[PDB]
């Protein structure tokens, strides 16, 4: 709508001042522990069993 | 197995009545999953812990993952896999008392298992289903590690 | 042999993602 | 009389397990107050309210799968109770003995409510029908069919003209008692309606749902009068005050909230419960509120008049 | 900050004071202080939502939309409130308005996706998350990848007769979770997803090691506690599992989640705690009385209790009479369930078998009633002998 579309610059101004720390990405993350090294080793052990080795 | 108990604890108070010794301090922790109470004396000099620290505590009957039941003598030279490899602080001591809300009419709902690590005391107070491997006058290991979160 | 009838319950290992966080915005 | 809401009495460990329903009745002969409680421990306990304390009068044994709902006759000293075992039992409050046992069937008995004249006893069913049993006959006399799903809540209008039922799919049905005709079907809530009650003047119908909102409907025009919000979890029970201006609600959030119908604002909130509060009821003059929950405790609150 | 601490009472004071001050400051720079007034009004609306005063929250969001219709976050909260009211249709309409304003907004697409997944509309939901991963700025978006992984994971809860199809779905879910964990080594849900697939594959030791690491990293994921409890049941550590289900219920659900209560009942049953199991299943049935599975499990526990009381000759007359009544309840429920039970969740032949077994036991139970009467009368005689001997002394 022509009256809606004219005011987008105002909202862009507001959003430039806002700061959000918890987002869709950070909500999923641990505070400090890395799982990749440990879990990939576990998966390697399972993979070895699935391949019968 | 031989894991008599195991849980995640978070330190709620260090030596609440004030520090009685320099290298030893009380940890008044409460667990998160089994909801256990815990009083533990740690050598705060070699293994410093702060308030609000979370640690994995694993009171074990033996250090060999195959559960082959040690004989209580000290010998550092050993190639056998040991739980101590993945733990930071390890103690050893006897259970010297088990105490619950026993009544003449029914058994205790809650048990407090006391452990003495060669002089440093502990008391693990919970409910009477967790503290079952505990039996007075038996060796146990404390195997605890601070959580990097 | 007739398997002893257990409690009818399908064990589901879940991985439900958290709701999207619409936390208050700092200025 | 306190000009402020507050807890007046606490009965700890009143039952061996969760308490699911409570009713407050006034024995007009003695002008003495009686509280009836139903619990998962299979017992229906009858308490006498005297000198600001609850005295246990009778422990009624007979149910086998916990008591889901209890009610007390407004005119006779008779209480009715339902259980997950689907049996409905009538109890004599003066003698503390079972009058009659009605076997509804494995799926035909749920929440229970006496008609204002106490001639009939209505109960919700799994097949979406409201079965009405004669108190004197002890037999199923007739049945009202909503054609919906499981009926979780039912209430008679105090004037005896309308019977409301709330289903597990959130639909509210209002039946005309004189003709047995379905008058109104309301979209209600999108989640289960666990309890509903008419105002003493029968002009308003209040409904409580798992969505955490409470809705007020105009009974004469069936229009949505207003929506109340404030509970952080399911609203488990609602009961109107005999003064027609306030009603009390209980929730799984462990709180009991008193609402003003005119202002539609929360007047007071009680936080004394340790677990879900399944039942709340006003006394015969609206001056006191009783509550029961999963914590096995019975609380009585004093209210300004 | 007070809101983040849950100090909603203090937060109300600070947001209101901020709005009142911005109202005073607008005399100096009306445009900027109005922008502050928008952000603070949204925060206040979120506070009212946290206080559950949803009528005021809805009123504030609609006001923001009167003044700033491009402020997308107001639409998403209105949709979220509609979703929480269980009105998913209106919720989908509010999220569509948000997309009419910013067509590539990843949270609006994700909320719509979650609506479809909540409805188990796997096809539409999957398309909604793939729409996020198709844009270059979000081509590696971990939330969307995890959502797709979960879509594949959810197929594993269905009893699948095609073992190759099951394996293919397991490997798809695991491949996605591995990729997320490769992109983000700190991702809690990628690790838990891997643990879930490993548990479904039956590698309970390895799955335990994965979930144990996830619980070490965070205490606030409800599914991590449930997954650990499930493994404790499979490792026959029932005493620990029961405790985890009870603490999970107390910590994460403000209402009784019937699936978790059923898992608790299952653990108590395998633990042999039939009395606690009965009471737990009744608690679940009080919340969801139309669920035939809860009714079946109650009937089964009742039959087991009666079977035990009738099997042990130590049981007295009051106990045996109760057991007989419970066994008739069990027979009544199995007879009903054999006719109306949910064919998609359990086999009606099972209920018919239990119905017959109840009738068979009921025949022997009547004999046991006579046995119990005899035994009780013998005790009455002994008690009378004891009383008269007390008079003799």
């Amino acid at each position: 709508r022509s009256f809606v579309d004219a005011e987008v610059d105002v909202t862009r101004d507001i959003v430039s001042r806002e700061r959000v720390w918890r987002t869709r990405t950070t909500i999923l993350q641990s505070t400090g522990k890395n799982f990749s090294k440990n879990i990939f080793a576990i998966l390697q052990s399972v993979k070895a069993r699935e391949e019968g080795r | 197995a031989g894991i008599l108990f195991e849980d995640i604890f978070d330190v709620k108070d260090i030596d609440p009545e004030g520090k009685k010794f320099d290298r030893v301090s009380r940890l008044h922790c409460e667990s998160e999953s089994f909801k256990m109470d815990l009083i533990l004396d740690v050598n705060i000099q070699i293994y410093p812990v702060d308030l609000g620290d979370k640690f994995r505590l694993v009171i074990a009957s033996t250090l060999y993952e195959d559960g082959t039941l040690d004989d209580g003598e000290y010998n550092p030279t050993d190639d056998r896999p040991s739980r101590a490899d993945q733990f930071e602080y390890v103690m050893y001591g006897k259970v010297y008392r088990i105490e619950g809300d026993e009544t003449s009419t029914e058994a205790a709902t809650r048990l407090s298992a006391y452990v003495s690590y060669g002089g440093l005391l502990m008391r693990l107070q919970g409910d009477a289903n967790n503290l079952h491997g505990f039996e007075v006058d038996s060796r146990v290991y404390l195997l605890m590690k601070k959580l990097a979160f | 042999l007739p398997e002893r009838s257990g409690v009818v319950c399908r064990v589901k290992y879940c991985n439900s993602l958290p709701d999207i966080p619409f936390d208050p915005k700092f200025i | 009389m306190t000009n402020q809401y507050g807890i007046l009495f606490k009965q700890e460990q009143a039952h061996d397990d969760a308490i699911w329903s409570v009713a407050w009745g006034t024995n007009k002969k003695e002008n003495s107050e009686t509280v009836v409680t139903g619990s998962l421990d299979d017992l229906v306990k009858v308490w006498k309210w005297r000198d600001e304390r609850l005295d246990l009068q009778w422990s009624l044994e007979g149910h086998q799968l916990g008591v889901v709902s209890v009610d007390i006759s407004h005119t006779l000293p008779i209480a009715a109770s339902s259980s997950l075992d689907a049996h409905i039992r009538l109890w004599d409050l003066e003698n503390g003995k079972q009058i009659k046992s009605i076997d509804a069937g494995p799926v035909d008995a749920w929440t229970l409510a006496f008609s204002p004249d106490s001639q009939y006893l209505a109960t919700g069913t799994h097949v979406g029908k409201v079965n009405i049993f004669g108190v004197e006959s002890g037999k199923k006399e007739y049945s009202l069919d909503t054609r919906g799903k499981f009926i979780l809540s039912i209430a008679y209008s105090p004037d005896g003209k309308y019977l409301a039922s709330g289903a597990i799919d959130g639909i509210i049905n209002i039946f005309d008692i004189a003709t047995g005709k379905l008058l109104h079907t309301l979209e209600g809530h999108a989640m289960p309606i666990r309890s509903l009650t008419f105002s003493p003047d029968s002009q308003l119908l209040v409904t409580a749902s798992d969505d955490g909102y409470i809705k007020i409907y105009d009974v004469q025009h069936a229009n949505l009068a207003g929506t109340l919000s404030g509970h952080a979890s399911w609203v488990l029970n609602v009961a109107f005050c005999p003064d027609d201006t306030h009603f009390v609600s209980s929730s799984s959030d462990k709180s009991v909230k008193v609402w003003d119908v005119g202002t539609r604002t929360c007047v007071h909130t009680f936080f004394d419960h340790q677990d879900q509060v399944w039942g709340v009821k006003y006394n015969g003059n609206g001056s006191k509120i009783v509550s029961v929950g999963d914590d096995q405790e019975i609380h009585i609150y004093d209210c300004p008049i | 900050l007070h809101f983040r601490l849950g100090n909603l009472g203090e937060a109300k004071k600070y947001f209101l004071a901020s709005l009142d001050r911005a109202k005073a400051e607008a005399e100096h720079d009306e445009h900027y202080y109005n922008a502050i007034s928008v952000t603070t009004s949204y925060n206040l609306a979120r506070l009212y939502e946290a206080m559950c005063e949803f009528h005021e929250a809805e009123k504030l969001y609609k006001n923001i939309l009167r003044e700033h219709p491009n402020y997308v976050d107001c639409y998403l909260r209105l949709g979220a409130m509609a979703r929480d009211k269980g009105n998913f249709y209106e919720a989908s309409d509010w999220f569509k308005e948000a997309l009419q304003i910013n067509q590539d907004h990843p949270d609006a697409w994700s909320l719509i996706g979650n609506l479809h997944l909540a409805k188990q509309e796997w096809g539409p939901g999957q398309k909604k998350f793939e729409r996020i991963l198709k844009q270059p700025s979000t081509q590696s978006d971990t939330y969307s990848m995890l959502a797709l992984g979960n879509v594949w994971l959810q197929t594993l809860h269905q009893p699948t007769r095609d073992r190759e199809k099951e394996k293919r779905h397991q490997d798809r879910a695991l491949a996605i979770y591995k990729q997320v964990l490769r992109n983000d080594a700190k991702n809690l849900y990628a690790a838990n997803g891997i643990g879930a697939v490993l548990a479904h594959k039956g590698y309970f030791r390895e799955a335990r090691d994965v979930f144990a690491q996830v619980r070490e990293a965070t205490a606030d994921i409800s599914d991590v506690w449930l997954n650990l409890a499930h493994i404790y049941v499979e490792q026959k550590q029932y005493i620990s599992a029961v405790q985890m289900y009870e603490n999970c219920l107390r910590k994460f659900y403000k209402h009784q989640n019937t699936e978790v209560v059923l898992y608790l009942a299952r653990a108590l049953f395998k633990c042999g705690k039939l009395q606690e199991c009965k009471q737990t299943l009744l608690k679940a049935r009080h919340v969801a009385p139309s669920d035939t599975v809860l009714m079946f499990n109650v009937a089964l526990v009742l039959q087991r209790l009666a079977t035990s009381v009738l099997k042990d000759e130590k049981s007295n007359l009051k106990e045996v009479l109760n057991a007989v009544k419970e066994l008739e309840l069990a027979h009544r429920y199995f007879s009903y369930l054999s006719k109306v039970g949910d064919k998609m969740r359990f086999d009606l032949a099972l209920a018919a078998t239990e119905a017959r077994q109840c009738s068979d036991l009921l025949s022997q139970a009547q004999y046991h009633v006579a046995r119990a009467r005899k035994q009780d009368e013998e005790e009455r005689e002994l008690r009378a002998k004891q009383e008269q001997e007390k008079e003799l002394l």
